[PDB]
């Protein structure tokens, strides 16, 4: 599973997602990733997510809009969205994996419940940051 | 905000006694060229989604990671693959699932998003479509690498 | 306890209209009488969305809707909202009961999805029959095709 | 396409949903029935939810868990969550049709924006509601 998401300098957000699914998988399953709001989501009024790991979970749970709703509806920051989804809501489905988030606002947010995620991001007119490990 | 971009190529079970530094810098460079390619684009004022667009193309034309090129192995030993792709501003996406033929599905999502009434087309119904708008017919065997092989023998038994 | 169909929504003669009220009526009363008997709301989902996949005059199994090409490709889901398990299949041709095929998705496979004859192989490898395509099709829908490419 | 929501004795919800699509489809579209959160959606914590019609909007709008994310985290009545979403958010994606949906106190809604949705309802012991045209 590899994903992206963006805000761009006229204030749009967009995300996108793809993968070739888990090694020895059953032909003709289908994981979060090509389901909006389970392994992709964005809206300019709230965030832009694209996520990896259990796709019966993270379909189940709807991770990408349950990051939107929680921040749109329920008024949390997107670290508060991001730490309620990742950490506790899909743990306690059976979930690992984790997702990239952006905000309308331009924060950026990297969480994930696994041992490591291949993940980097940067502003515009910054330099990079990466990652494979947690902290 | 700030224009600003964020990549990943998966979650899960890395172990760093798994890995030399020489292995880990191949998936930091692979990362910083694809974020930075996104971070370029971005300053130059293009679309959130022409840059998630060529970031997941970049991702999936990596053979490092599990989308288009190094793409795993289903039980058959075939590969299938997903994508999806969502516009914050206009609420449009696409998708495509279960496609074996095009080479890079992120593109095929777009095309699904920009050139149909549909968010979703699975399977040869999605290839067909693509097929009728240019997009070009692969085998499957070009998403095959010797590391997703090993891993799918290492899983089974012979 | 209560249960709710559909039929599906959209753009008449009384007796006409009065075989979309029977059949809604028998299927809601079905399932009510499963209700008071205490079965879950999971069987009774099923079996109501059963009974309207087999009734012809609603657009899934018996009675579904031509594609441009004049087969039939059904997709069905159920959610049990006390597990919060899910299962659904897209694309299948070959099921007589897209619902049933969904519930099985749901109970003996670790996915929440599968497609076209991978969902199909899934099911019959697990005793589901395979069905012609043609069983699906209607006089009522076939000229609904015809109109719609006027 | 066709239907149920159902609470059972239990305090039990469920959703199940099925279709043949839209007449005249292009073959390989899938739209929101066989989509977690999009047709169908089951949560005891909110509501069950079984949606009909424009399968891309239902879709980009997520309708079904959209009700239940209104009700859980906005404080949204199951009745204006589904005045919401079927009145407001699905026709200004340029969608039309409805959904039927229970919460877990067995308030029942039954909202659609089209002509007609073919419907029927009752409490357990009760005579049944039914219905094709609006009002
Ligand atoms: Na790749
Ligand atoms: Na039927």
């Amino acid at each position: 599973t590899v994903g992206a998401v963006a805000l761009d300098l006229d204030g749009n957000l967009a995300a996108a997602t793809s993968t070739g699914g888990m090694t020895n998988k059953l032909p003709g399953c289908v994981g979060s990733v090509p389901l909006v709001g389970a392994g992709c989501y964005a809206n300019n009024a709230s965030v832009a997510v694209s996520c990896t790991g259990t796709g019966e979970v993270f379909i189940r749970a709807l991770a990408a809009y349950d990051i939107a709703a929680l921040m749109d509806y329920g008024g949390l920051s997107l670290a508060e969205a991001c730490e309620r989804v990742v950490m506790e809501k899909l743990p306690a489905l059976g979930g690992s994996g984790g997702l990239i988030a952006i905000d309308h606002e331009g924060n950026v947010a990297l969480p994930f419940n696994t041992e490591g995620m291949y993940r980097a991001w940067g502003y515009a007119g910054d330099t990079p940051t990466t990652g494979i490990y947690r902290e | 905000g700030k224009a600003v971009i964020a990549i990943h190529g998966g979650a899960g079970a890395i172990s760093r006694a798994q890995m030399s530094l020489q292995q880990e810098l191949r998936y930091i460079e692979a990362l910083s060229a694809i974020v930075e390619t996104g971070q370029k684009m971005l300053e130059a004022g293009e679309s959130a989604l022409d840059v998630v667009t060529e970031a997941v193309r970049l991702l999936e034309e990596c053979p490092l990671f599990n989308a288009g090129i190094g793409a795993v192995f289903t039980r058959d030993e075939t590969h299938e693959l997903d994508a999806c792709v969502m516009d914050g501003n206009t609420l449009k996406a696409g998708a495509v699932a279960g496609v074996s033929h095009l080479r890079n599905p992120v593109l095929a999502a777009r095309l699904v998003m920009e050139q149909s009434p549909h968010v979703m087309m699975i399977g040869e119904g999605a290839e067909n479509f693509a097929f009728a708008r240019g997009m070009e017919r692969v085998s499957p065997e070009i998403f095959s690498t010797s590391l997703r092989y090993e891993q799918l023998l290492a899983a089974r038994k012979e």
